[PDB]
């Protein structure tokens, strides 16, 4: 569990860095670990991770205790409000040992692939549309009060 | 010898493939008929099958007249077979790659190393055909040239529970088979296909071109949905009944997904690790002939 | 010193002891911090369960004391044919055939040890049942029609376990906005036809499925149930309703959790109202009958053991493991080995397929001879036929 | 109760498991009674399935409870820690002797 | 007598537990319980503590 949180957040922070359009010298393309056998939690880790959720951009979970906050985004997810992300993440989930992966991740695998024809791979691997969502949480971990002016 | 129809040898009455249904020999058809998916989440998309390796593993000398077809009936719907690649049997059938080899493949599923007398078998080309690739099976467990055994099954999912539009897509969801059901229904079913005289179907399939061809695949597409059915209840992982007033509904869960299992269960025959490295392999070469 | 008889040679004894048949769990996985032994209980539905991990104060002839004062003599009072470099020992290589013959024994006494016990809890395996209500809503329904009922209980108590067993999401509470394709779905996911009530009037149409498709509500209590249904054909009534058994075989089915076949069910149709201690003489009466053949380290292991069986309930037992916390886990496919999954009555694959067979025997009807019923009238028998 | 759940729960155990019976004979006999309807509760019926037993099930309920409470009772002696093990085992004991 | 699982009683373990039953578990006698089955239906005037 440990591992896999660890892994998801270095995965998180790089596929936030690709979706900024910045130049990567990424070692490898999704950075997060693919359970093969594990227990439940590990693949509630592997479904969210998987997912990148907005959440985890607008710094909503606290890293103090990553793989706590993770599981505890899974439970959201396995019963989210919007319908796409709840099927999304249940069919990740329920496939764990596929790896789901964006469409533009994938195009990047490709030029890997292209560039070294007989590079390996994980093969098992869905590629999913991602779900957009509109809410801007404000949030900030870090020492200092907010001093709100009430409208 | 049997000469090879305009159609297939499968146009004989001789090799008609017919499960045991209601008391009478329904047809492949009339059983898949019965059949009815229900729909889960999960979405199978269907990769590319890898081209089968170019490489025809030696027959090696050997003086028998091996059963052929009984070890690769027994080996995809056998209810006990096992270890079916310690013995490798199957590379004999690159004995009949070769032009003018004087080996006969008889219609008894036995490949003889020389023509004898009363045994009818089938047309030597069709069978240099046939062996060019099903020889392959006999490299089912070699490493180098071992089939992938998870996503091959996905083509199987289509080629049975997918509707025309799912299939046309490429992509289906993972389904979930039900039909009204006999005691012991999965088990007669596969004992139903393992006298199935198969090598008829893999021959025409491999032998017929053209028009003829395509005309055999509509002919017989029910016949290998059949084939799949029971390599799919031989690697689903669960198959349980439902009470429906007085009624049962056979139900496996789910069609297009290899579970991996190997621990046997009464409900349905099992596959040990080398009969999926095995049926893998046959899906390899069957699906390449099949979408060509 | 030692280390090098230790590391060179004690290794290479571990090495191989690990292999041995019968040392079946994993040992330790090096990690003090974090191991605990992986921990599997033979539970029943309709009993208490057995750990096979236990402190149960049994001491196996002191075997379970440990004294680690043992660690003395080895480090000081001890020679090793490789520390005693110079004369030469020349290491012993033991045949393998003087455990592995043991291991046999016991292997293949354990194996049949259990046979009869096995062979009527697979019988009787369907034969639980949940006492249940089937209320009529509609007018001229037989007793046998109508909405079916069973209180809370009885569902915790028989088919909740069950469920849990054969590894299915828990049942859809039903709570009157629910629409018959969601009840439908409930079944559909949860093979087993069995919803629990929660709150509210029910509406018609889902009446109407749980009417059509016999599916099994799970009300709390019976008060005033129903209020509890939208009673628009005011048909049903709270005094309008027939009590009757329900068979654990006639809602679940799956072919090695539960024997569901024909066959056997005209056999529990046949059988008297049992009780544990007739199931446990039949029991000792199939073991009376079959004396089992046994090599000599079989019947020394035998009295080694060397009892009672009689203690744990068999009705459905399967092999699955405990949390610490003590709650008793689902079959997890990514973890548990998968020979766990279904106890397959604890027979053997040979037994089952023979066992099929044995069925169309029974059920064949040339062998059926027992007569049921007879006339009594006044005829002359002026023309003697049988039939 | 607001919070006194697991009280209640744990009275629930000493419900009783059988009927009122309505003293049927007594009254055809005009037998004497003092109660204008007279019965008696009888503590358990008839089994009434082929084998499952309604009272030994209830017996099971009711040590598996038991269990619960006994494992979360929190101690502080070491064999005060070993007599909760010991008496766990002991209830799944009695659980088969009512049976 | 039938209290405990083999081996509990032995077990050194289990001896405070032991003690609670044995200093519960009365001996067995017919005239005591046939009277406790028979208290359950005859009629009660003074009453029971
Ligand atoms: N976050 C999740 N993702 C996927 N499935 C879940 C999740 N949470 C629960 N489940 C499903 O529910 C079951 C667990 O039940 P439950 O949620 O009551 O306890 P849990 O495992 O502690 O999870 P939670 O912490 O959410 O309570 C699992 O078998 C799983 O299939
Ligand atoms: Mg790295």
């Amino acid at each position: 569990i440990d591992h896999f949180a660890a892994k998801i957040l270095e995965d998180w922070r790089q596929k936030e860095k690709l979706d900024k359009g910045a130049l990567v010298e990424a070692d490898r393309v999704i950075q997060r670990l693919i359970p093969l056998s594990s227990s439940t939690y590990v693949q509630r880790l592997a479904a969210i991770g998987a997912l990148y959720p907005n959440e985890f951009t607008e710094n909503v979970l606290d890293l103090s205790r990553l793989s706590t906050a993770l599981l505890q985004l899974s439970d959201t997810y396995y019963q989210h409000a919007n319908d796409q992300l709840r099927r999304l993440y249940r069919r990740m989930y329920n496939d764990s040992r596929t790896l789901y992966m964006t469409q533009r991740h994938q195009e990047l695998l490709l030029a890997q692939i292209t560039a070294d024809p007989n590079i390996l791979l994980y093969p098992y691997t869905y590629i999913f549309t991602t779900i957009p969502t509109s809410m801007n949480y404000i949030s900030n971990t870090g020492q200092g009060r907010i001093k709100h002016s009430l409208t | 010898m049997l000469q090879q129809p305009t159609g297939g040898y499968t146009t004989l009455e001789q090799f008609a493939f017919t499960i045991r249904n209601d008391g009478t020999n329904a047809t492949p058809t009339q059983f898949l008929q019965l059949l009815s998916y229900e729909a889960t989440e999960n979405e199978l998309v269907k990769k590319t099958i890898p081209t089968p390796e170019t490489h025809l593993p030696s027959a090696r000398n050997v003086p028998g007249n091996v059963y052929i077809e009984d070890a690769i009936t027994q080996a995809l719907f056998g209810i006990s077979a096992q270890n079916v690649n310690a013995h490798g049997y199957f590379s004999r059938l690159s004995a009949l790659a070769l032009p003018n080899t004087s080996a006969r493949l008889g219609l008894d599923g036995v490949i003889y190393n020389s023509e004898t007398i009363n045994i009818p078998f089938y047309d030597p080309a069709a069978v240099a055909n046939f062996a060019a690739t099903y020889a392959k099976l006999g490299n089912a467990s070699t490493p180098r040239y071992r089939a992938d055994m998870i996503d091959i099954y996905a083509h199987v999912g289509l080629e049975l529970a997918g509707t025309d539009a799912e299939r046309a897509a490429g992509v289906m969801p993972v389904k979930r088979a039900k039909f009204d059901s006999w005691e012991g229904s999965l088990i007669s079913l596969s004992r139903d296909v393992v006298n199935w005289k198969i090598l008829a179907f893999l021959i025409d399939l491999c032998s017929l071109e053209g028009e003829a061809l395509r005309a055999f695949k509509t002919r017989n597409r029910d016949v290998f949905r059949m084939m799949l059915f029971i390599m799919s209840t031989a690697v689903a992982a669960n198959v349980v009944n439902r009470k429906v007033t007085k009624r049962v509904d056979r139900v496996l869960e789910y069609i297009g997904v290899n579970s991996m299992r190997t621990a046997g269960r009464t409900a349905t025959i099992t596959y040990d690790l080398s009969r999926h490295e095995f049926a893998a392999k046959f899906l390899q070469l069957t699906f390449t002939r099949w979408n060509a | 010193n030692i280390a090098v008889a230790h590391t060179d040679h004690l290794s290479v004894v571990y090495a191989t002891m690990s292999n041995f048949m019968l040392n079946f769990t994993n040992n330790f996985s090096g990690n003090h911090a974090t191991f605990k032994p992986d921990q599997y209980v033979i539970t029943s539905p309709e009993g208490s369960y057995k750990p096979i991990i236990e402190r149960q104060g049994e001491t196996v002839d002191g075997l379970t004391i440990i004294d680690t004062s043992i660690v003395w003599p080895i480090l000081c009072q001890c020679t090793y044919p490789l520390v005693r470099q110079s004369i030469m020992e020349e290491i012993v290589y033991p045949d393998p055939s003087t455990t592995l013959s043991q291991s046999l024994s016991v292997a293949q006494v354990l194996s049949k040890l259990t046979l009869p016990d096995a062979f009527i809890n697979m019988i009787l395996s369907g034969g639980d049942s949940v006492v249940m209500r089937t209320y009529q809503t509609e007018a001229d329904d037989d007793l046998d029609e109508g909405i079916r009922m069973t209180t809370y209980d009885q569902y915790l108590s028989h088919i909740r376990e069950r469920l849990h067993i054969t590894n299915v999401p828990d049942p859809i509470y039903i709570t009157g906005a629910s629409t018959p394709d969601q009840i439908a779905a409930s079944v559909q996911a949860t093979h087993v036809a069995v919803v629990l009530y929660q709150s509210g009037v029910i509406n018609g149409p889902a009446s109407t499925y749980l009417r059509e498709n016999e599916v099994l509500v799970v009300m709390p209590d019976y008060y005033d149930v129903v209020s509890r249904f939208a009673n628009a054909n005011l048909q049903m009534n709270n005094n309008r309703y027939h009590e009757s058994v329900l068979e654990i075989a006639d809602i679940f089915d799956q072919a090695d959790f539960i024997q569901t076949s024909d066959a056997v069910r005209q056999l529990r149709a046949l059988m008297p109202t049992l009780s544990t201690s007739q199931i446990r003489h039949a029991i000792e009466r199939i073991a009376q009958i079959t004396d089992v053949d046994s090599t000599d380290y079989g019947k020394l292991t035998l009295r080694f053991l060397g009892t009672l069986t009689r203690s744990l309930k068999m009705q459905n037992a399967q092999i699955r493991r405990i949390r610490p916390d003590g709650t008793v886990l689902r079959y997890d496919d990514q973890i548990d080995i998968e020979a766990f999954r279904w106890s397959r009555y604890f027979l053997d694959e040979l037994q089952l397929r023979r066992l099929s067979v044995g069925l169309r025997l029974i059920t064949n009807p040339r062998i059926a001879r027992r007569f049921n019923g007879v006339r009594i009238m006044y005829l002359t028998d002026d023309d003697p036929d049988p039939d | 109760l607001a919070g006194a759940n697991t009280i209640i729960a744990i009275m629930r155990l000493f419900t009783p498991q059988g009927f009122l019976r309505t003293d049927d004979l007594a009254i055809a006999a005009n037998f004497p009674r003092a109660s204008r309807n007279p019965q008696t509760y009888i503590p358990y019926t008839n089994q009434r399935g082929t084998v499952t037993n309604e009272f030994a099930s209830r017996f099971r309920t009711i040590v598996a409870t038991l269990a619960n409470v006994v494992n979360e009772r929190a101690v502080q002696d070491d064999m005060q820690k070993a007599t909760r093990s010991c008496t766990k085992q002991w209830l799944r004991h009695l659980e088969t002797q009512f049976d | 007598k039938r209290y405990f699982p083999e081996n509990l009683e032995q077990n050194q373990s289990a001896a405070r537990l032991v003690s609670a039953v044995k200093a519960r578990a009365s001996e067995a006698d017919i005239s005591s319980i046939h009277l406790a089955i028979a208290r359950e239906v005859s009629p009660m005037f003074n009453v029971h503590e």
